[PDB]
């Protein structure tokens, strides 16, 4: 506050409160995989070059 | 609870410090603002503020005046806060060559309106006025922040010197030819029910009586015209309410010996008052008498 | 260092909701019939006073008597209550429907509205609901007296027109920035008793006087040392233009009907505004008892 002169509106005290908040924004980018990846990966085939 | 602690003689207030005083002490740091000894603690004077505009607060830049509030049926401005001698001017009791004069100190936007609201409405003043007490510091601004007291003695601050409350001759008016050591002052609006004015009489009564019986005979015999001039309103016009002829309520207390004529000077004139220098106010609602 | 304070409790149980509606109160007057020190809940206001059959007027007299404190803290422990005292200051909240101003004389009023509102839900327990008297200005109660009286006055010709266009005109009061009306006394077309006794009472000293003055005043003729007493019987006889043991009970019945009546035709100022908090919830009043 400041200080007023004689006989001038004063000032009172002030409090206040704020309260920020927060969002939700969930991402997603999805992939596929055909079926010869995962054949050919997660399953063992024979000693061929 | 023990005996050392319940016979352990009170506190002093002015010897303890103050609530400020042992918080700044506590945590052991220092302020600019000088706080070790407060102001208007030791003050039984319970008091209020009030704001006024500038075309009332003549003859109030002296300490000690009565104040008093009116009731006005328009809505902002409702309540204008009149000092008495502007109340002084409506009355029919006054002189009129102090009428003269203290209408023409009185020359304002404010005070002319004051006056109409006075006598315009239906109601009597006893219904319309109310009191506040006596002032004791002016603001002066460009309008004005007067204080007055409800209850208790009428002081500077730091209480170095006292007071006084001060009455135009006109409105003084005492019953006794001696006093006693004790003598509450009053408040008197007596009404005369004439045909050509309703204005009133104003009057103080510094009189020792206390109980209100022994007041009222006085009191109705010291008015015992006005009585009669209620009843003759009463014989001559019918389905008229005439009701209140006086009024009296209490203002407060003197010392019985301060009472002394001193006068008021506002722009250079002189207007010669009574003078009660010790004095407490102590207020009371509008009682009434037929 | 304490003061001298009421330790109220509570009995019910209080919830956090009902703590913090509670706590709003701060400032508020609550009559107490008798300044104990650990008082129960259950003599805080006026419920102890609710009656389907008595009315307003034996709530006015018994809050003439009632002892008036102020609240000053709220704990899950108790309750603190403030005993006032005349020649001091207190903050006192306008529960009131009215605003007030600087200077105003106030007084305590039982309130017209009643029973189930939406301003009269405070506190309220199973069997218990807290009222709080209203804080008004004087006029506005001399007004209410005189109003609520007259319409007391009118219930035996509720059946003619022109009196109950008399009646609305009545039951709707105005003042600053107020425009609020009153309930009616007259329930069931009959009068509530107090109001009946208290308006009884009133008819019932104006017939007696009214009856009795001649012979006084032809009485006191003979003795004549008082030119207002000429007068005085001068309006008598222009207005019209006995066994003495009924002279003695009839001189009793008006004095004792006057006496029921000291408590409506009178009442005292309870507090005055020293000044007016902005927003007006409350107001820093001196006391004066």
């Amino acid at each position: 506050r400041v200080a007023s002169g004689a006989g001038l509106p004063t000032s009172r005290q002030t409090t206040i409160m704020v309260t920020k908040y927060s969002e939700k924004s969930p991402i997603t980018i999805p992939f596929e995989l055909s079926a010869a990846c995962l054949t050919y990966l997660r399953e063992t085939f024979e000693g061929t070059i | 609870m023990d005996a050392r602690a319940v016979a352990k003689r009170p506190r002093d207030p002015a010897d303890e410090d103050n609530e400020l005083v042992t918080a700044l002490k506590a945590k052991r740091e220092v302020n600019t603002i000088s706080v070790r000894y407060l102001y208007h603690a030791d003050h039984q004077a319970l008091t209020a503020r009030f704001f006024v505009p500038e075309g009332l607060v003549e003859f109030e830049a002296q300490p000690g005046a009565l104040l008093i509030r009116m009731e006005t049926g328009c809505d902002s401005p409702r309540h204008l806060y009149i000092s008495l001698y502007l109340l002084g001017i409506r009355a029919s009791n006054v002189s009129a060559s102090t009428r003269c004069l203290l209408e023409s100190v009185y020359t304002a936007s404010a005070a002319r309106a004051a006056l109409q609201w006075l006598d315009l409405g239906p109601h009597l003043l006893h219904r319309r006025l109310e009191t506040l007490g006596c002032v004791k510091t002016v603001s002066l601004g460009i309008t004005s922040l007067l204080t007055c007291v409800m209850r208790g003695y009428l002081y500077n601050t730091l209480k170095t010197e006292v007071f006084a409350l001060m009455i135009p001759k006109d409105m003084y008016l005492t019953w006794e030819e001696t006093r006693g050591r004790l003598q509450y002052v009053y408040l008197i609006i007596v009404y005369d029910y004439d045909g050509p004015e309703t204005r009133p009489g104003i009057y103080v009564l510094t009189s020792s009586i206390a109980h209100w019986q022994t007041l009222v005979d006085v009191a109705r015999g010291k008015f015992a015209r006005e009585r009669c001039s209620f009843v003759n309103r009463r014989i001559t016009r019918p389905r008229q309410i005439p009701l209140c002829t006086g009024v009296i309520q209490k203002l407060g207390w003197c010392l019985a010996d301060d009472i002394h004529t001193s006068f008021l000077v506002h722009k250079e004139l002189k207007l010669s008052v009574v003078r009660l220098d010790n004095f407490s106010v102590e207020l009371g609602d509008f009682r009434e008498f037929v | 260092a304490m003061e001298a304070n009421i330790f109220c409790t509570f009995d019910h149980k209080l919830s956090i909701a009902d703590v913090g509606k509670l706590t709003k109160l701060v400032a508020a007057v609550v009559p107490i019939p008798q300044r104990l020190h650990l008082i129960k809940h259950y003599q805080l206001g006026l419920h102890q006073f609710v009656d389907h059959t008595r009315g307003y007027v034996r709530l006015r007299g018994l809050l003439r008597n009632m002892t008036l404190t102020l609240m000053r803290r709220v704990e899950g422990n108790q309750i603190l209550l403030h005993v006032p005292t005349h020649g001091l200051l207190y903050t006192v909240l306008n529960t009131g429907p009215v605003t007030w101003e600087k200077g105003d004389a106030l007084c305590v009023l039982p309130p017209l509205f009643h029973g189930p509102l939406a301003r009269e839900n405070l506190l309220t327990l199973g069997q218990w609901e807290l009222v709080l008297p209203w804080i008004v200005p004087m006029p506005l109660a001399l007004e209410i007296n005189q109003r609520l009286l007259i319409m007391g006055l009118f219930s035996l010709d509720r059946s003619y027109e022109e009196v109950k266009a008399a009646v609305q005109q009545l039951q709707t009061i105005t003042f600053r920035d107020a425009t609020f009306t009153i309930p009616d006394p007259v329930i069931d077309q009959h009068l509530l008793i107090d109001m009946k006794t208290a308006c009884l009472s009133m008819s019932m000293v104006a017939n007696l006087a009214s009856e009795l003055t001649m012979t006084y005043v032809r009485k006191l003729a003979l003795e004549d040392s008082s030119m207002l007493l000429v007068k005085c019987q001068e309006l008598l006889m222009r207005l019209d233009r006995v066994s003495p043991d009924d002279e003695i009970a009839r001189l009793s019945a008006l004095f004792v009907m006057l006496r029921q009546l000291d408590d409506l035709i009178r009442e005292q100022v309870v507090f005055t505004v020293c000044d007016v908090s902005p927003d007006n919830k409350s107001a820093t009043c001196i006391f004066k008892g």
